[PDB]
């Protein structure tokens, strides 16, 4: 049984239901700066960088990247109230670990260390960078990799 | 929680998820149900276990059947290890205990609506449908069964999977489509869909069926004895028997190598009552494939519908008799009408009424008072036509 | 930045990466061009804001392009915003401004390279392409486009979307290859490629279409009237019309089930030959068979023609029957000495004392004739199973 991770409709879900929620952000104005800023992931990156990185280091930055992604999630989402923008946020938190998940019944769960990080304050920030993270290194792996993964 | 979800089996606590958002485990004791006894818990690879809110069902015999619905989706979560252990609380016993993985056990319920009606081909049938839970129509095997509408049956149901693939059944499309083919014409049909997940990432097993839906497949226009054909790839005039205290009318539908339905795709256009017997007659178009239908209103308030085989425009062209010439063994010799390709044309002959048929590729012939007849068939690799206007009696 | 490169609309600063691993932004103004009165700035999200050095074009106009190049020393790193403002040094005013996601905006090179030749059937076409940046085969979607040549030009060229590998057409396969069918037999085309990002990973436009290439397609066989069999499911035996002053020669290949051509799997192999130029060679069965005829119609010029493909159990030429002959009225008999099947084989008697022609049902071994004359049977295979083109034509039988 291969990993559900190495199934391109899974992470094919993820960006359709990331864009639709990040389409459903701009319906309510009540959205406003939190009040205390959140830790996320780095996502650029260079090709000419990417290149020279074997598979395990990218392996590990995902996992971690993700990792983070999620804690900044459950951290951010325990500043608001009963707003729409604390059921946005719980659902995205729910998106996050369905791709945790994902990436972990593949990737083992051999976390590395925390890494370059980065602070912002504003909610659509948070996700950007799930959108950026979906949409760069992952889908780089997952794609250029093949089957060097999974069989 | 209902007695059509027995499908699950195998397990002292069933759990099934429906639209993978969901989660709902139910196990039965045959024993006495004392009031706040049994609780169920759940926990995932890291956290403080955590109870369901649980509810009690009747049985049959004395015992009881207790039911726990997940109360939100953030509590289901798929491709993660989920501990489910129940606790007899009155005597401290974990009675029972399972470790779960929420997307193997996907029961996805049937299309709740269901529309088809008969296809392109006289023993075609096409299918479309909405699914309920379109998130996940990626991940979903489809599969159909069918049987007579008609009382009793002739043979039993039958099931075929629904391929998904290119020819003409794009399972998803947020509604489905298919085209089955193969189906006796001119009798009625009762269909129900069903679907299971493809265990490549998210396993699971079958649902209920759906509830079933009658088709009356039209059939063949043989019994109406249809027959068309075109004068010099100019018009094409249809002609059918004539049906006792009945009024007919023939529609036309043109259509290139994009066969794929899409939702009503026959768009039928009416024909015009040209100057027993009945005809028609429309503006043909070219280089395509046309379909012709035929209804017939035997009785007011109803009509019986009935489809004939289509064909190419240039496969069935009407050449009328040519001329004759003969002479007292026998000399044949005629003039082709249209002599684009006037060696190729079959023409049988009568000779007193039946005879040899000659072979084509000349003007002439021979044959070894009378009375004599032909024919003309427009026979060649690059047109086609049928035995049109069969010549009037000669000698 | 010429001005075949203007594909881009809808900004005051426009940006373009060609690779993705290169920069470069312009901007037109209409009006004079004192010297050195306009500076570019730039700064990723940390650094401190940094100069790019600028150029200048003449436009059509009286106004001037200033045009700036990322330094191969700096690096432009993808899914990371960019900061660009244009700055008069002298009147401290911002002229522009504008924050780049470098992955969001792409003119990708089209291949430069291409390779056009023809495939197995008639009508089909192979294109192999190697890419000016190999990193991002997996992210670009390609566009194909053909035209015929000088005659028949009025005809517009038509597009064609290289969809996937599922197709038989992968991009990544270093370079992509392709197969597109259904192309008229024997007229030249001239072909062109495009590229463009996929939106799902990498935003961008479409590149300038690369240099036309011509590829002279072979064209079916029946030109020289290239009809061939099999003999007894064992050896394979192709004989055409020879070309006047012209020598000719033939090849072939097998395959079983190759689809995609993923690095040009048609390979020919020589056929062994000892008015009419004959070839024969084995044959390995149960497989597809592509023919192939080669004649030099000058010297130094050569054209290639090329035959339905065979299937050998589908095409076994029977030896040819004798027929006997009765009459009283005019009776008929026949035997056949491939007693494989009978009913398999559809025979036809040509008789004269003009010529005519009649078919006996398959499988029959004797019949019944209207008449000196003479009597000629040929039996061609036909069977379900096993089936054939038509047989020798046997000695006339009085
Ligand atoms: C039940 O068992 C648990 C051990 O899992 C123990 O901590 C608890 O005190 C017990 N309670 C009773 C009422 O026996
Ligand atoms: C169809 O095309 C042929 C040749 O292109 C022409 O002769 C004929 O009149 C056309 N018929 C119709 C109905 O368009
Ligand atoms: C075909 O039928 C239409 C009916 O509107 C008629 O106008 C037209 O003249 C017909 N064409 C021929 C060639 O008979
Ligand atoms: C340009 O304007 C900025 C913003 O007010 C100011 O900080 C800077 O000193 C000015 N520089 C010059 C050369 O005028
Ligand atoms: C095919 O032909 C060759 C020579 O042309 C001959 O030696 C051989 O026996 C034939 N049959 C087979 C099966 O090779
Ligand atoms: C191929 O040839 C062998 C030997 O003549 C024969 O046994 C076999 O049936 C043939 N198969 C086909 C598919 O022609
Ligand atoms: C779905 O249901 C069918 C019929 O019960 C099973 O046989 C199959 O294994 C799948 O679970
Ligand atoms: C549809 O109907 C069948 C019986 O025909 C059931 O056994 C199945 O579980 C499904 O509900
Ligand atoms: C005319 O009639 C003959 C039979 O007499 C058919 O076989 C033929 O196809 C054509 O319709
Ligand atoms: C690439 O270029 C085409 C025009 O050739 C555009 O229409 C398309 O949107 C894309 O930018
Ligand atoms: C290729 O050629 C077309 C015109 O046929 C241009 O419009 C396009 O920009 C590309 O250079
Ligand atoms: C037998 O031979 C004829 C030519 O004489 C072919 O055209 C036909 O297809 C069959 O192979």
């Amino acid at each position: 049984p291969a990993p559900p991770a190495c199934d391109l409709r899974v992470l094919s879900k993820l960006l359709r239901d990331s864009h639709v929620l990040h389409s459903r952000l701009s319906q309510c104005p009540e959205v406003h700066p939190l009040p205390t800023p959140v830790l996320l992931p780095a996502v650029d990156f260079s090709l000419g960088e990417w290149k020279t990185q074997m598979e395990e280091t990218k392996a590990q930055d995902i996992l971690g990247a993700v990792t983070l992604l999620l804690e900044g999630v459950m951290a951010a989402r325990g500043q608001l109230g009963p707003t729409c923008l604390s059921s946005l946020l719980g659902q995205l938190s729910g998106q996050v670990r369905l791709l945790l998940g994902a990436l972990q019944s593949l990737l083992g769960t051999q976390l590395p260390p925390q890494g370059r990080t980065t602070a912002h304050k504003d909610p659509n920030a948070i996700f950007l960078s799930f959108q950026h993270l979906l949409r760069g290194k992952v889908r780089f792996l997952m794609l250029v990799g093949g089957s060097t993964l999974c069989v | 929680q209902d007695v059509s979800l027995l499908a699950s089996d195998s397990e002292p606590l069933k759990c099934f998820s429906r639209t993978f958002e969901d989660l709902t485990c139910f196990w039965d004791e045959e024993e006495a149900a004392p009031s706040g006894t049994y609780q169920l818990l759940y926990a995932y690879p890291r956290e403080k276990p955590r109870a369901c809110p649980l509810s009690s069902q009747s049985m049959p015999h004395f015992g009881t059947r207790y039911v726990c619905q997940f109360p939100d989706q953030e509590e289901v979560r798929l491709f993660f290890p989920l501990h489910l252990w129940v606790k007899n609380v009155f005597l401290n016993q974990t009675r029972t205990q399972r470790v779960l993985f929420v997307d193997s056990v996907g029961l996805p319920a049937p299309p709740s609506i269901i529309k088809a009606m008969g296809g392109s081909q006289p023993g075609e049938l096409q299918i479309s449908w909405e699914e309920p839970a379109p998130e996940i129509s990626d991940f979903l095997r489809y599969e159909l069964r069918y049987g007579p509408r008609d009382p009793k049956n002739s043979t039993g149901p039958t099931v075929i999977q629904l391929i998904a693939t290119e020819t003409c059944c794009p399972a998803l499309q947020e509604g489905g489509s298919c085209l089955i083919s193969g189906l006796q014409p001119g009798n009625s049909y009762w269909l129900q869909l069903r679907s299971e997940p493809d265990g490549i990432s998210l396993g699971g097993s079958w649902g209920s069926w759906s509830l079933p839906v009658t088709v009356d497949l039209p059939g063949d226009a043989v019994a109406l004895g249809l027959q068309c054909f075109t004068l010099d790839l100019k018009n094409v005039t249809c002609q059918w028997q004539q049906q006792d205290h009945a009024s007919s009318q023939g529609f036309f539908y043109h259509s290139r190598a994009r066969c794929c339905p899409r939702d009503r795709y026959p768009i039928w256009e009416n024909c015009e009552e040209e100057e027993q017997f009945s005809r028609c007659h429309f503006k043909s178009r070219n280089d395509s494939i046309i379909h012709i239908l035929v209804e017939v209103t035997t009785a007011p308030g109803t009509v019986h519908s009935y489809l004939g085989s289509p064909f190419w425009i240039h496969q069935a062209v009407r050449l009328p008799t040519p001329n004759l010439h003969w002479r007292e063994h026998l000399e044949l010799e005629w003039q082709h009408p249209s002599s684009w390709a006037a060696q190729e044309t079959c023409y049988q002959l009568r000779y007193t009424w039946k005879v040899l048929e000659p072979p084509l590729g000349a003007r002439g012939g021979t044959l070894e008072r009378y009375r004599l007849q032909l024919r003309a068939r427009l026979n060649g690799p690059t047109y086609q036509g049928p035995w049109s206007s069969w010549s009037d009696p000669t000698r």
